[PDB]
């Protein structure tokens, strides 16, 4: 009674209790919320780390320092907002690849807020690497945020324009704080939006079938499930912070910003090593940063070129190893953006980078077409 | 008719059997993705049709679910799969695609 | 004002509430206890100092 | 560098023993309720 | 949206369930268990492993080539 | 062990929801205080920098 | 929801007053069910073949007689608190609820 009726516990009922979901989800759709929990987690260990961090130049690296040594259990909360955020990205490709290969994006509205999904934790976390003042942290600046002056006529200005001088000095600092601040609440307001959409029609299965048939309430056996799912997801962060606390940020980033220094290194953080492959791939400023951005909004591509008349790719073999190809090539392209652009590295970083537009653009459709042909379809 | 129509055939049953609805129980129409046209067709099935399909979707999301197969007597058969929707999406579409025309007029 | 709630089935509710309650602030008690230490709220019995 | 080492590995051993525990208690927690739902028996009777 | 009792239209199908508080979480666990999970492998290599495979390869060979260029004997 | 321990576990201190929340918390103390001091313990086949062992040298 | 709602509140809370209507309404069904020689003679046939004898009228007013509350919540207790339920359904029942929360209806929390 007191649950359907009450306005706020609606909401809770109609979201996590009596909410029809299939019997039939898998472990991949466990990463929703795991999103939704590591959000959380980001934002507490963050707001903590907000008060003892400084955001100017020169305390920003010292007041990190702080933290770790001085205050009481700030390293742990340092080390959990660092691997929460790898964390955050694991999760967040497990569930683009959970949809793209279930047909999830079939949901137009659900999936098109989940690109604006990745894109502000992308802005989102670009930001916060730059907080602690490394040289990775500057340079990582400087490269990144460079990008944009490829844009005709406007470019120079731009760039100018969100740095806040002719380099990343004082004002930038100060000014990616205040939006690494203000960015995780925006994505929360936008994760209900993604839910609210969402359920409009309730979850996917893995048979892309149709699960009216076959719906159990989202109260013990989802709830549960997530439960144990969310232990996991700790299990795997506390084992990357207490026991490797550097290992997917790398020994370097120690050592604070030197403008003028130059480090033969210069990569971004893991999660955008695949873009930033496909970026240098192409001799060019502008298609480089024109292709550097069509590796990601291609997202918003997918529906348009879905061709088969099955939604899910269970039943699908020929898709199933064009995924697999995409995701293999997806390690190539990471694997590639790590490493210097010398001999070997140019010409494959080059290759899969063509592989990637191949795939998704030509080969999956095609391979839908084909599948619906042997069906008689 | 001969050997190339035999192979294009079991070129066709091994996709189909690769495909592996087949060992849920289900038949290729319980697979088709649900847009309007398909929607509607459902919705014109008999009564029979209608039930049959309701129960094998549930017998695979069943098995789907613990991740469990039926034992391979019970898989169904390659042409021997009736493909109950066809006609009625035929149908459909063809009553949409009249409409189209009479819209462009 | 506010008391319709006096009466012997009212009296009855209450008495079989009351292990009950009784029962639910002890683990509440025990609960606070143990989360803050036996100094920021009582100490004794066998755990350490 | 890291002073925080020793403790670090510490509570990472705390961390190892608690997950060596919670985690099956908490998968024995979810067949259980699961449970109702693996073993569950499915007939079809339509009308002749 | 959606709620329970107004999804959809479903006809004589009967359900057996059993409480969970007589049945085991963990039946034929390791008896009937491993075997589906080779099974479920079976089904899933040949769509899954060689796309990795191929860049395993890609990856070694890669490596290789690179290292062995910042060497040289005459010229 | 005979008419079951889990049965008397159940009847005794499992059957109100009361009892079984003032076990678990009076056993979440004695657990704390058992194991924070047991894996402290373990950790102690490390006789290393052990603060106790160098306490004595210096 | 609203079934389970009372027999948990009479395991836990039942009060006086209702449990003498209880009583009341069982006096009255018990006298007015042996009213005539068929459901007499069928009371006499069944008893003697559970019971061994014929329970009086008399005996099954001293045992009505004897519930109080306390017994109510401790006899209902026994039974009904946190038990498995048998369910069997039919009909329109796609909101019939998943047996694990049927169960879970079947105890409470506040108790
Ligand atoms: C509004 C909530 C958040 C607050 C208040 C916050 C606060 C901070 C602060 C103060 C820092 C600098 C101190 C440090 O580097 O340890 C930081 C760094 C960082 N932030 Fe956040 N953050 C929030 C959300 C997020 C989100 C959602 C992500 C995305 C995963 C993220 C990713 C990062 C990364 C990668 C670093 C640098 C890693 C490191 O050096 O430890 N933050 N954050
Ligand atoms: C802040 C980050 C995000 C959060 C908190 C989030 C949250 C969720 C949640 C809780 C679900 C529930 C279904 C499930 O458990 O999988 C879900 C499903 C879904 N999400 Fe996200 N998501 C995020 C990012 C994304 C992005 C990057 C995409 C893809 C562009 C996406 C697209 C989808 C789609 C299409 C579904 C439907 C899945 C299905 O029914 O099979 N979300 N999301």
């Amino acid at each position: 009674n007191i649950r359907k009726s009450h306005p706020l516990m609606k909401i809770v009922n109609n979201a996590f209790i009596d909410l029809p979901a299939p019997s039939n989800i898998s472990s991949w759709w466990n990463f929703g919320s795991l999103l939704g929990i590591c959000l959380i987690l980001q934002i507490l260990t963050g707001l903590f780390l907000a008060m003892h961090y400084t955001s100017d130049t020169t305390t920003a690296f010292s007041s990190v320092t702080h933290i770790c040594r001085d205050v009481n259990y700030g390293w742990i909360i340092r080390y959990m907002h660092a691997n929460g955020a790898s964390m955050f990205f694991i999760c967040l490709y497990m569930h683009v690849g959970r949809g793209l290969y279930y047909g999830s994006y079939t949901f137009l509205e659900t999936w098109n807020i989940g690109v604006i999904l990745l894109l502000t934790v992308m802005a989102t976390a670009f930001m916060g690497y730059v907080l602690p003042w490394g040289q990775m942290s500057f340079w990582g600046a400087t490269v990144i945020t460079n990008l944009l002056s490829a844009i005709p006529y406007i470019g120079t200005n731009l760039v100018e324009w969100i740095w806040g001088g002719f380099s990343v000095d004082k004002a930038t600092l100060t000014r990616f704080f205040a939006f690494h601040f203000i960015l995780p609440f925006i994505i929360m307001a936008i994760a209900m939006v993604h839910l609210l959409f969402l359920h409009e029609t309730g979850s996917n299965n893995p048979t892309g079938i149709s699960s009216d048939v076959d719906k159990i309430p989202f109260h013990p056996y989802y709830t549960i499930k997530d439960i144990l799912g969310a232990l996991l997801l700790i299990l795997a962060l506390m084992l990357l912070v207490l026991f490797a606390p550097d290992l997917l940020g790398d020994p370097d980033n120690y050592t604070p910003a030197n403008p003028l220094n130059t480090p033969p290194h210069i990569k971004p953080e893991w999660y955008f090593l695949f873009a930033y492959a496909i970026l240098r791939s192409i001799p060019n400023k502008l298609g480089g940063v024109l292709a550097l951005a069509f590796s990601i909004l291609i997202l918003a591509l997918i529906p348009l070129l879905h061709t088969s008349k099955q939604r899910s790719m269970m039943f699908r073999p020929l898709s199933q190893c064009l995924f697999w190809a995409l995701v293999a090539d997806l390690l190539t392209l990471t694997w590639i953006g790590g490493q210097p652009v010398e001999h070997p590295y140019i010409t494959i970083g080059q290759l899969a980078s063509v592989l990637y537009f191949l795939l998704i653009l030509v080969l999956m459709p095609t391979a839908g077409t084909i599948e619906n042909k042997l069906l008689k379809w | 008719v001969s050997a190339s129509s035999r192979w294009l055939e079991g070129i066709r049953k091994w996709y189909y059997n690769a495909a592996g609805f087949n060992k849920l129980g289900l038949m290729r129409d319980d697979t088709i993705h649900e847009n309007d046209d398909v929607k509607e067709a459902i919705r014109r099935l008999p009564e029979n049709l209608y039930d049959d399909r309701v129960f094998r979707i549930k017998r695979a999301l069943d098995l789907s679910m613990r991740q469990q197969i039926l034992p391979k007597e019970q898989w169904t058969k390659y042409e021997e799969d009736k493909s109950y929707l066809e006609p009625y999406l035929k149908e459909v579409i063809r009553e949409r695609k009249e409409r189209e025309e009479w819209a462009k007029k | 004002m506010l008391t319709r709630f006096l009466g012997p089935r009212y009296r009855q509710l209450a008495r079989n509430w009351v292990p009950t309650a009784q029962l639910w602030g002890a683990v509440g008690a025990v609960g606070l206890v143990s989360a803050t230490d036996s100094r920021l709220i009582l100490d004794w019995v066998p755990t350490i100092n | 560098a890291e002073p925080e080492h020793d403790h670090r590995k510490r509570m990472g051993l705390k961390m190892l023993l608690m997950m060596g525990l919670l985690l099956p208690l908490v998968y024995a927690m979810k067949r259980h309720k699961w449970s109702v739902l693996k073993s569950r028996k499915l007939a079809y009777r339509p009308p002749k | 949206g959606r709620q329970f009792g107004h999804l959809t239209r479903v006809r004589h199908v009967i359900t057996y369930s059993l409480s969970p508080f007589e049945q085991r979480a963990f039946p034929h666990y390791f008896s009937k268990g491993i075997p589906n999970v080779l099974r479920r492998t079976r089904a899933c290599i040949l769509r899954v492993a060689p796309p990795f495979v191929a860049f395993y390869l890609v990856y070694t060979w890669g490596t290789q080539e690179f290292e062995k260029s910042k060497r040289k004997n005459p010229a | 062990v005979a008419p079951t321990l889990t049965a008397r576990l159940y009847s005794l201190l499992f059957r109100r929801t009361s009892t079984f929340a003032l076990t678990i918390v009076v056993g979440a103390l004695f657990f704390e205080r058992a194991f924070d001091q047991g894996a402290d313990a373990i950790y102690e086949h490390i006789n290393e920098g052990k603060l106790w062992k160098h306490i004595k040298h210096k | 929801f609203v079934l389970q709602g009372q027999w948990m509140r009479l395991c836990t809370s039942a009060t006086e007053s209702e449990v003498l209507r209880g009583k009341n309404l069982l006096r009255n069904a018990l006298v007015s069910h042996l009213d005539g020689t068929t459901p007499v003679c069928e009371d006499i046939g069944r008893s003697l073949l559970t019971y061994g004898r014929r329970i009086p009228l008399a005996e099954w007013e001293s045992r009505i007689a004897e519930v109080d509350a306390r017994v109510v919540r401790e006899v209902c207790s026994k039974y009904f608190y946190d038990q498995c339920p048998a369910v069997a359904g039919f009909g329109p029942i796609e909101q019939l609820p998943d047996y694990n929360r049927i169960r879970s209806g079947m105890f409470w929390l506040r108790f």
